[PDB]
């Protein structure tokens, strides 16, 4: 009911060499162009893929920027709140990005800025400006 | 199997059943009640045993019946009936035994049988052995036909059948105890060497060896699971079925490595789409650090847009150092994948040049075991008579297997040198016609009420024919004789005065250079007791080799050897004999084979008795004349020497059932 273990027989495969007499070795050829031509396109993302992987040379390393390790205030300077209204209108609501450009205020506080002093520095129309972008 | 079931097996015989043959003969019993077979089927079981168990004297009825015990032994008729059945069908008091009732004075019917052949020995000593007049015509001047021996001085060789396969229900068992034959056990073990004379390591002996038999259960799987045994019109052979199996398992293999690599560009692919995300990024970084160093570059205290520039660049030049870094991790996994695949790579090929070539050998095997080419044997049947195969270890005969014919011909009457020539059957009684080979001007002329033909296969299948049918066969048989496979296989003798090989060694094996050349002395046989080695010419090879010098061979055969062993170590053979099976007028071939397109029917067709029309029409239908027995006969065991010898039996008891009458039947 089934072939041998390592012997690979479909009803599919059968006619297909031996619709006629040299329909084998017809079959056997095109696999044969079939993995020659898989091999060179292997080796030739292999050659592009090397040059690219050059042009990645000393990383970023170079660019890279110190971590700066901040304790977590909670209130807000007049910079600090005029930093946030920056933020936002460059960055939406992305608290995450927010928090992090002023560096000292975690990101529920952020939210929170946002009603506190969401009339006085008249955030809903600053975030239309950026919606707009 | 032991008791009186073993002899049920023995004799080949189910011992819980009563056979198609009991049925005709007692169809009382087996259309009556349960007990009564059992009865029956023990008295029959019992009657082989004692026979079986000494079977140099005749088993008389009332001995039989002495030995029987009660309730079995309380019917005299049943267990006549049964006694008269199995002697009649040479199931008991066959083969050559001492005769406690001696011959009847008087004979009755005469029958001539064509061929002294076992099969022919066989019906004649039965036939003999129930009051009729046998005659036996045979070409030759020597008995056994296809049994040949070659004796020379103290080297013995048969040229013909060699192999006693396994007395596990072999009739020739019965026939050892019979005549003293030096049975000598086959270690299977067979070592195979190269072309350059080098063994072929336990690695590949076994892996090739191992694929060998994977490749045959492939066909049957083709055969029976997908019905491959037509192709545009054509039956298909074992060789078609082993090419299309090798080649899709060479399919299979590229298949393989297409989704190997092809699982490697997916990757590579992944991985170009990778950098040129990650160039883009560090040059996006690069700019950002520029704009970041200039804000910064702005000395201080300074207003908060500047101040948030400086801020807002900072965040984002970690926000992109953050994505180049992730994507460095994705490149660090797919990296590593790469070097893995590229690290298991499948197979590269199905199987190597010297591969094929050790594969070659185990098919030149199997072209021997059926003298044929595998491109004629059929898919379907080759293999039908597989089931009804023997038990036990195969064996040689030491004595040279010529001991068994002639120890049959003993007491008969046989006209060597006569080679039948026209065979006439009337509703009457029939002539044969035979001239002497010796002479063929002085010719002979033989009357009986049938005969017997046991003329190989090969040579009812000449054309133009070496002997007449008067009147023609009709067509059934005529068309079984062309379907029919009849093959071919020779042997090389050679005979020395040293032992160069391994004694311990039944056999080895050479493998050929070609396929073509896969069967050209592929074998030697270590069997006798004189340093004789024993060469085989099988498949393509066995009827080209026909037409090439003994010399030639024999020095082909040299240069093997020579190349296992050493130039040194064999010395030129003192004795060398070459046969040629399909060149011999009286065999035109080895034996016969399940040719494509034929079937085991074929073989029953052949043995069906010839039944000639009313001399004066509107008389009765007459009684058969014309029968038929040989290797080529009999369907559960073709092609063998047993083979043979069982239809002689068969025939024997159907000519006496029809000239003497059986008693048994009511
Ligand atoms: C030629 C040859 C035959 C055989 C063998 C070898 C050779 C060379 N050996 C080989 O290793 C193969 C083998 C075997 C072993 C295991 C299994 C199988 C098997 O399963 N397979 C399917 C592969 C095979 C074996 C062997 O070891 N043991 C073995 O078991 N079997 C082997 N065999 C077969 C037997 O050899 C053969 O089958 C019996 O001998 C049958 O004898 P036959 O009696 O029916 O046929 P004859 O030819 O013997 O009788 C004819 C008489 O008619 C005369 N004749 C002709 N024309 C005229 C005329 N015009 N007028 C007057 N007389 C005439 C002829 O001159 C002779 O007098």
């Amino acid at each position: 009911r089934k072939p041998p273990k390592g012997m690979f027989l479909s009803q599919e495969d059968v006619e297909a060499v031996s619709a006629n007499a040299t329909a084998a070795t017809t079959v056997l050829r095109q696999l044969d162009m079939e993995l020659v031509s898989v091999k060179r396109q292997i080796q030739n993302i292999k050659q592009t893929n090397s040059a690219l992987k050059e042009k990645l040379d000393g990383g970023i390393e170079p660019y890279r920027l110190p971590e700066v390790i901040q304790k977590c205030n909670a209130r807000w300077t007049t910079e600090e709140q005029l930093l946030a209204v920056q933020a936002i209108r460059k960055y939406g609501r992305d608290f995450q990005a927010i928090s992090d450009v002023i560096g000292n205020k975690s990101v529920v506080q952020v939210k929170n800025f946002f009603v506190n002093y969401r009339r006085r520095f008249n955030i809903d129309e600053v975030l239309q400006e950026w919606e707009a972008e | 199997p032991s008791g009186v079931e073993g002899a049920a097996f023995q004799s080949r015989l189910p011992h819980d059943r009563m056979t198609s043959q009991e049925a005709a003969c007692f169809p009382d019993i087996i259309s009556g009640p349960q007990q009564t077979q059992k009865v029956f089927l023990f008295i029959r079981n019992r009657t082989l045993q004692l026979w079986l168990d000494n079977p140099k004297i005749q088993l008389t009825f009332e001995a039989t019946l002495q030995q029987l015990e009660a309730p079995y032994n309380s019917d005299t008729v049943l267990v006549h009936r049964v006694h008269s059945y199995l002697e009649r069908h040479g199931l008991i008091n066959f083969g050559i035994y001492k005769r406690i009732k001696p011959l009847p004075t008087k004979k009755t019917g005469k029958v001539i049988i064509i061929g002294s052949g076992v099969s022919g020995l066989a019906a004649a000593r039965q036939l003999q052995s129930f009051g009729m007049d046998v005659t036996l015509l045979e070409a030759r001047d020597r008995v056994g036909g296809r049994v040949a021996t070659f004796r020379k001085g103290n080297y013995v060789a048969d040229l013909g059948a060699m192999v006693v396969t396994g007395l596990g229900g072999n009739p020739m068992a019965v026939v050892s105890k019979q005549v003293n034959m030096e049975l000598a056990k086959i270690k299977q073990k067979c070592p195979l060497y190269e072309a350059n004379g080098q063994a072929v390591p336990k690695e590949k002996d076994e892996m090739v060896e191992q694929e060998f038999n994977r490749l045959l259960e492939a066909t049957s799987y083709l055969s029976h699971q997908l019905d491959f045994n037509v192709l545009n019109n054509k039956p298909v052979s074992l060789g078609q079925a082993l090419e299309v199996v090798i080649q899709l398992q060479e399919k299979h293999v590229k298949d393989e490595q297409i989704e190997h690599w092809k699982k490697i560009v997916k990757t590579q692919e992944e991985l170009k789409e990778l950098l040129n995300k990650m160039v883009n990024l560090k040059e996006k970084i690069k700019e950002l650090h520029q704009q970041y160093k200039e804000a910064s570059e702005v000395k201080p205290p300074r207003d908060i847009t500047a101040e948030f520039l400086v801020k807002s660049k900072h965040r984002d030049l970690t926000a992109l150092c953050k994505e180049y870094d992730e994507l460095a991790e994705t490149q660090g996994k797919l990296e590593e994948k790469l070097q893995e695949l590229e690290a298991n790579p499948p197979s590269d090929v199905y199987l190597s040049s010297r591969d094929r070539q050790i594969l070659d050998w185990h098919f030149a095997n199997l072209e021997f075991a059926n003298a044929t080419p595998l491109s004629t044997l059929s898919l379907k049947h080759w293999d039908q008579d597989d089931d009804f195969e023997f038990t036990g270890s195969h064996l040689t005969v030491r004595n040279g297997y010529s001991c068994v014919p002639v120890a049959l011909a003993e007491g008969l009457d046989i006209k060597l040198n006569t080679a039948v020539r026209q065979v006439r059957y009337t509703a009457s009684g029939c002539e044969v016609i035979a001239v002497n080979t010796r002479s063929t001007s002085q010719t002979f002329i033989y009357k009986c009420d049938a005969v017997l033909c046991t003329l190989p296969l090969g040579v009812l299948k000449q054309q133009p024919p070496a002997v007449q049918f008067v009147p023609p066969l009709p067509e059934w048989k005529t068309s079984a004789v062309q379907r029919m496979g009849f093959g071919n296989l020779n042997k090389v003798v050679l005979c020395f005065d040293r032992v160069f090989w391994d004694p311990s060694v039944n056999l080895f094996g050479h493998v050929g250079s070609t396929t073509a050349s896969r069967g050209e002395l592929f074998l030697f046989w270590n069997l006798y007791k004189a340093p004789i080695l024993l060469a085989l010419v099988a498949g393509e090879a066995a009827g080209i080799m026909e037409n090439i010098s003994d010399d030639v061979i024999v020095g082909r055969c040299l240069a093997i050897l020579k190349g296992i062993f050493g130039s040194s170590a064999v010395p030129q053979p003192k004795e060398t004999v070459v046969s040629r099976w399909r060149a011999d007028p009286w065999a035109r071939g080895s034996y016969s084979y399940v040719a494509a397109g034929s079937s085991g029917n074929d073989y029953d067709l052949m043995a069906q008795p010839i039944t000639p029309g009313p001399s004066i029409p509107g008389a009765p239908q007459p009684i058969p004349r014309l029968f038929f027995a040989g290797e080529h006969t009999i369907r559960n065991y073709p092609a063998t020497v047993h083979g043979a010898l069982l239809s002689g039996l068969r025939e024997a008891g159907r000519i006496a059932d029809q000239f003497l009458g059986a008693m048994y039947t009511l």
